[PDB]
């Protein structure tokens, strides 16, 4: 539980890195980029390409954060089911500005201004030793330009499962943090601590070039 | 900064910090919802003996508000098992909405198969955000598979058929925490549903007497009276008025 182990993370296209080097964590985060059925100015991994994504070697017994918008509420349930997990909570973060006001946001498809956006929670296993219950599943944050999620998630993780290591998947730079492996393609090279993580990479990796496999 | 910490220290929700709970179209368009409205109609039925066909026509709108058990913790609750086998798809028109209250827990997965077995699409997730500021100070009893307190139930919208009356409702209704023991969902999920203009039939199943309502048909257990005859409900929705939204002129006659 005292554990603060250092920031490390892997700049990497996510559908090409082999994640069994990484070991077991007690937590996953993931953000994706989903294919939401527009044009959009940023990439999106397919249907198949979430679904191919090796999420089941990276716990044994743990907990799973997956953020879900649009068609997505039911497809990343499609893919918590798959990698291994049963939902058990759904958290929602309500966006305000800094006056704690309600920031509402209209699709052109909607019926409705969306004033959320949801995080499903899995459980995969028999996860031992977690405080369940601290936190509630309402976060009320203010949206920030260097990350797409609020930091208070990060708080509620820790507080859940105490210096345990853990891992996210299309994460910023902003996102690094201790305890945290962090993976996405607009992280800055690659920085690794972790001897048993420094050894399986070198052992994998040995000219250090991520390429698909 | 973190209202996360600030509850694991003091027990006040997050939610219990939102500030702020133009519009001179609201008072316009709210005015021809409640003159379009049909008179309150109402039937208490044993929904899982009654054979749902009865209700007649087929339904702009259904809102569905089955019992959980999850509701009910401080016989006449229905499982999912229960609610999955209604015959929703038999009684909704094939272009209609539905609003389904689906609660914190496995709902949020059951009442979306429920939905695709009836036919739907799942379009929004209305939350209801429950605070506690009257009361910070109470310490709920867990559901076992739960990670993190649940202060919040979920509102399935679901769409079947083809996508003076615009869109301003957002996503959440923030209201307090009802007291122990009052089931009763915010009345404000029926401003929701009738702003969206969508057609004056409008079925509320596992309604109650608190809840009847203009506008709306009422079908529960518990209602203690009816007035629903299936002849006259099909009356207010006869030529000229069978494809009024609920938000225009009622048509003039002599
Ligand atoms: C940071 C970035 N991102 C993308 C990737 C990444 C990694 N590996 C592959 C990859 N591909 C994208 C094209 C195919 C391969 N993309 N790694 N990091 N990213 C992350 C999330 C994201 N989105 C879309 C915007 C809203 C975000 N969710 C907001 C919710 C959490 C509150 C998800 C867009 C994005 O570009
Ligand atoms: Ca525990
Ligand atoms: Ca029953
Ligand atoms: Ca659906």
């Amino acid at each position: 539980a005292d554990r603060l182990f250092p920031p490390q993370w892997i700049c990497c296209d996510i559908r090409y890195l082999d994640v069994s080097i990484l070991g077991k964590f007690a937590v996953v985060m993931a953000d994706p980029p989903w294919d939401i059925h527009m044009e959009l100015p940023y990439g999106t991994l397919t249907d198949d390409e979430m679904r191919r994504l090796n999420i089941p070697v990276l716990q044994d017994d743990g907990f799973l954060f997956l953020w879900v918008t649009g068609r997505a509420m039911e497809l990343g349930r499609e893919c918590l089911n798959l990698w291994g997990y049963e939902r058990v909570d759904e958290i929602i973060w309500v966006k305000t500005n800094q006056l704690q006001r309600i920031i509402r946001t209209g699709r052109t498809g909607h019926w409705l201004n969306h004033g959320k956006e949801h995080c499903l929670v899995g459980v995969k296993g028999n996860p031992q030793g977690f405080n369940q219950g601290l936190d509630c599943d309402v976060i009320v944050a203010e949206v920030r330009s260097t990350s797409h999620k609020p930091d208070e998630i990060y708080g509620m993780i820790e507080r859940l499962s105490p210096g345990t290591r853990k891992i996210e998947l299309f994460g910023r730079p902003h996102n690094v943090q201790p305890n945290w492996i962090t993976l996405g393609n607009q992280l800055d090279g690659i920085h690794l601590l972790d001897p048993d993580v420094v050894a399986r990479f070198k052992q994998r990796y040995p000219d250090g070039i991520i390429s698909k496999p | 900064n973190d209202y996360c910490q600030h509850f694991v220290d003091t027990g006040h929700r997050p939610q219990n910090f939102i500030r702020d709970v133009l519009r001179e179209l609201i008072r316009l368009k709210d005015e021809l919802i409640a003159k379009s409205n049909t008179p309150p109609m109402y039937l208490q039925a044993d929904i899982e003996a009654f054979d749902i066909r009865e209700l007649t026509p087929k339904f702009d709108v259904i809102l569905l508000e089955p019992p959980l058990e999850e509701y009910y913790r401080e016989e006449k609750c229905w499982t999912w098992d229960d609610i999955m086998k209604l015959e929703i798809d038999e009684i909704a028109a094939p272009r209609s909405f539905i609003f389904l209250w689906c609660g914190s827990g496995e709902g949020l997965d059951l009442g979306r198969v429920c939905l695709r077995k009836w036919g739907y699409r799942r379009c929004e997730d209305i939350c209801w955000i429950k605070t506690n500021k009257n009361n910070p100070g109470k310490t709920k009893t867990l559901d076992p598979k739960a990670v993190f307190q649940r202060t919040k139930e979920h509102c399935l919208m679901g769409i079947k058929g083809t996508v003076i009356h615009a869109n301003v409702d957002i996503d959440l209704i923030i209201t307090e925490e009802p007291e122990i023991g009052n089931i009763e969902k915010p009345v404000e999920i029926f401003h929701i549903i009738e702003h969206f203009c969508l057609g004056r039939r409008r079925l509320h199943l596992f309604g109650r007497d608190s809840t009847i309502r203009p506008g709306w048909l009422t079908v529960g257990p518990t209602l203690t009276n009816s007035n629903y005859n299936a002849e006259t409900y099909a009356s207010y929705f006869s030529a000229p008025n069978s494809y009024l939204t609920g938000c225009t002129e009622e048509i003039e006659r002599l």
